[PDB]
């Protein structure tokens, strides 16, 4: 009525083995097993099959994966530069240094050309200056006059996150379930093996009759 | 006399903009020992704008500028797919609607992606079907360095369902709320004019899967023609 | 972008659609007309008036999608908001 | 921090000579699990029926606010449970 | 530990997403919700 | 950015949502209206007034999201801040 | 009630081996083991299984990894240069 | 060449550059700190490994 | 950079936070208000005045973060530096 006929077929071959001739066979298509034994062994194997044929309970297993992240940082500092009379430079951050700035400004000046043995101006190449500013974020206030400068940089980055994901699967008792929501990505490896990443839950419950799932 | 620049987004930074504008100016040429103008090369400027989306309002006058960017992206989706197969009791059925795609791998093995359902029922005589089921829903999603990555979601379980009734196999519920900010710091806190100095990015996201399964038992010769006729 | 329009012939199919999933005989949604296939005369006056009394039919026959009926001998008739 | 050193300590004008970077960070994970036991044939339909009517109320609220460019146009919704009898099937009983 | 995470997600919620109000944000279901207000009344009739 | 707005129809769904997770029959949040499916007449005057006495319903029916009820025979009625 | 049926199955094959015919088999799907032995060996194997079936306690293990680092350095020096 | 020196340089450099003779007084004070507390936790049955 | 500001609503959560780690019922720090969930009337005058006598509550209720209480029948009240 419930058991899969060919699961009991081995369970019954040991029980019948040491209870001795006896043969147990299971018809897959019909889900029925065929017991041939003497009248005494039969009446034993009928009370076993009657008690192994019980109805199974199924379990619904939810997981809850919570994550709450909260970042911050703050960055504040002053920098000077000048003529031959000095500089002050700090390498913290994310805080772009005033030395390597004051160069990228000067490599950006237009270079007045002429060619003889015209009056174009090649203007600049800002590749250098725009590389500093590529990832830069937050204030830079300055005074650039007479090549001396004071550059006051400040920023406050603040993030947050909140995540709640809750995969769930439904199995019979004692049977293992597998649940993946993800993607299947190649790893190098060696030869390109094929690896699965994403939410994965693999659980195999058994009800402990105190009404507790294990 | 300065700049203010924020790297949030998707929000294209004003430093690397103000360069791409100036590399786009026409360079007045002459050649001696003519009066053409080579005009610009917009390769740099049109690369910023390639993926950009949403407002950018500005004031560009005298090389100083104030560039106010804003957007609101909002999507949605709804999907319902329902594959179904018919088997005899105790026999396993396989149903794939998909495509068959090569994986590298090593040597090019041949892999099948798409809706796949493989089930092997047995009727439990309480009139309850008892599946052994592997659902899978795959698709090719874009690449990687050396191969294709497949979006894949599958669940293989064993459930016990009544004859005509609907049991839930699986599911997912997934929420997120991001946020970010950047500011000067001290000036970003004024309750009115603070917003001039800040750059914010918010995000919200949600998803729900469910997979259900409904068995049906066709016993009579007339029962097979009731379902398959409708 | 921009405004009815409305209604069916989709839902006039979708409504004969709804009828047939429970069946039993068929219902055919022909254009905006619904059809139903199988001595039921006094069947009609009975059978019709519940439709005529149904507020969806009192909506739909007053929406403008036609209704009709067929019976197997054989015969039929059409009924609309007017015949109700 | 970084500073000159000696000038970075004046309590007022110190800040002209310093460069500071602070950081703060936090994270919390938890993973919980809730089992549920479905024993009766009716117990399997108690859980799986309320998750059905939960998804079907997402797809109705997604439907009530339609596809904005194309009205009215359908959109998938998940079949009801206990539809009972369509209105025209209702009348066929009242005759025969 | 549940009521500790659920009090992180409420305080994260009380100060909302600043650009989009009011807009939800995930919070973790309560324990011992008891009866919703409208379910409450259905008892008082039948 | 910038100001209500408010309220629902989200939470008017979220509130019928809350009702149904414990159930039992269904509740349908139709637009801003809540619906509930199943000789309960004196049920009503009893059943209604607890809602009418509930300070959330005394908030929400005074917030402007509609309420309604259904019963299976069959019937229903709608109730708002006024009918309370 | 608690033990996983096929963990005890080997524990019981030795106990039953030297207590001598006897067979122990475990049904995975049903989480039950099936003891076939004479009436004397059985009553032994019932008092073992009764005492191996006890309820297990579970443990919650927290680790705390603390780290406090503090660096410093200072660098001060004069340099000259000149003509030849 | 000059911007390669200054690439990683940090802290004061004060100078007198006049007539190619120079006196360059460099000073800095770097000071860091850190604090970390992480606390993973797992739940197992007795005698089972997590 | 630069100056209070102060205080909570963080610590007003952190203080309800502290309460609940020992518990038992819950405490909810709602905004700057603390909440506590469960015929205790003369409970109040007793229970309140120890808070009113506690120098942290004599600090905090005089700091400006609100306090409140709840009891399950059900009821509550709020108490601040004034009600103490």
């Amino acid at each position: 009525k419930y058991s899969k006929a060919e699961d009991l077929v081995d369970v019954l071959k040991q029980v019948s083995g040491t209870l001795t001739i006896v043969s147990i066979a299971a018809s897959k298509h019909s889900n029925a097993l065929i017991v041939t034994a003497p009248q005494d062994i039969m009446q034993s194997l009928q009370s076993v099959i009657e008690q192994l044929d019980i109805r199974r309970a199924q379990v619904h297993v939810e997981a809850l994966i919570v994550e709450v992240a909260e970042g911050s940082n703050i960055n504040f500092g002053v920098q000077w530069a000048s003529k031959d009379a000095g500089l002050m430079q700090f390498a913290n951050g994310t805080q772009i240094p005033i030395g390597t700035l004051g160069a990228a400004i000067s490599q950006a000046k237009p270079q007045k050309g002429s060619t003889v043995i015209i009056n174009p101006d090649t203007n600049g190449d800002l590749s250098t200056l725009a590389q500093l500013l590529s990832g830069f974020s937050g204030t830079a206030v300055g005074v650039v006059k007479g090549d001396w400068m004071a550059l006051v940089q400040a920023v406050k980055n603040d993030s947050s996150s909140n995540v709640l994901s809750t995969p769930s699967i439904t199995t019979l008792d004692n049977q293992e379930a597998f649940f993946m929501v993800g993607q299947d990505v190649p790893v190098l490896t060696g030869t390109v093996e094929r690896k699965k990443v994403g939410i994965m839950l693999k659980v195999t419950p058994q009800i402990n009759e105190g009404n507790a799932v294990q | 006399a300065g700049l203010m620049q924020f790297a949030n987004g998707t929000q294209i930074p004003i430093g690397t903009l103000g360069a791409a504008i100036s590399q786009a100016k026409p360079q007045k040429g002459s050649t001696v020992i003519i009066n053409p103008d080579t005009n610009g090369d917009l390769s740099t400027l049109a690369q910023l704008l390639s993926g950009f989306s949403g407002t950018a309002v500005g004031v560009v006058k005298g090389d100083w500028m104030a560039l106010v960017q804003a957007v609101k992206n909002d999507s949605s989706s709804n999907v319902l797919s329902t594959p179904s197969i018919t088997t005899l009791d105790n026999q396993e059925a396989f149903f794939m609607v998909g495509q068959d795609v090569p994986v590298l791998t090593g040597t090019v093995e041949r892999k099948k992606v798409g809706i796949m359902l493989k089930v092997t029922p047995q009727i439990n005589e309480g009139n309850a079907v008892q599946m052994v089921i592997e659902q899978e829903v795959s698709k090719v999603e874009g690449q990687t360095s050396l191969d294709v990555v497949f979006g894949e979601r599958k669940l293989k379980t064993t459930v016990l369902a009544n004859d005509g009734e609907l049991i839930v196999l699986g599911g997912l519920m997934d929420d997120q709320a991001g946020e970010s900010v950047a500011k000067v710091p001290l000036l970003g806190d004024i309750p009115l004019i603070g917003n001039l100095f800040k750059s914010t990015a918010d995000k919200k996201e949600k998803r729900n899967l469910m997979v259900f399964i409904r068995p049906t038992i066709l016993r009579d010769g007339m029962a097979a023609d009731g379902v398959s006729q409708r | 972008c921009a405004s009815h329009n409305e209604n069916a012939s989709l839902l006039a199919k979708k409504q004969a659609q709804n009828i047939s999933q429970n069946l039993p005989v068929l219902a055919q949604s022909s254009g905006t007309t619904v059809k139903m296939t199988i001595t039921p005369d006094a069947f009609l006056t009975s059978y019709q008036r519940q439709m005529c009394a149904d507020p969806t039919v009192k909506l739909m026959l007053t929406e403008g999608i036609n209704y009709s009926i067929t019976i197997n001998n054989q015969y039929q008739r059409k009924l609309d908001r007017t015949t109700c | 921090v970084a500073k000159v050193p000696l000038l970075g300590d004046i309590p007022l004008i110190g800040n002209l000579f310093k460069s500071t970077a602070d950081k703060k960070e936090k994270r919390n994970l938890m993973v919980f699990i809730r089992p549920t036991i479905l024993r009766d044939g009716m117990a399997a339909d108690g859980v799986s029926q309320r998750k059905y009517n939960y998804m079907r109320a997402e797809q109705i609220y997604r439907d009530e606010q339609g596809l904005s460019l194309m009205p009215h146009t359908a959109q998938p919704v998940l079949p009801a449970q206990n539809q009972a009898l369509p209105p025209e099937v209702r009348a066929f009983l009242n005759a025969g």
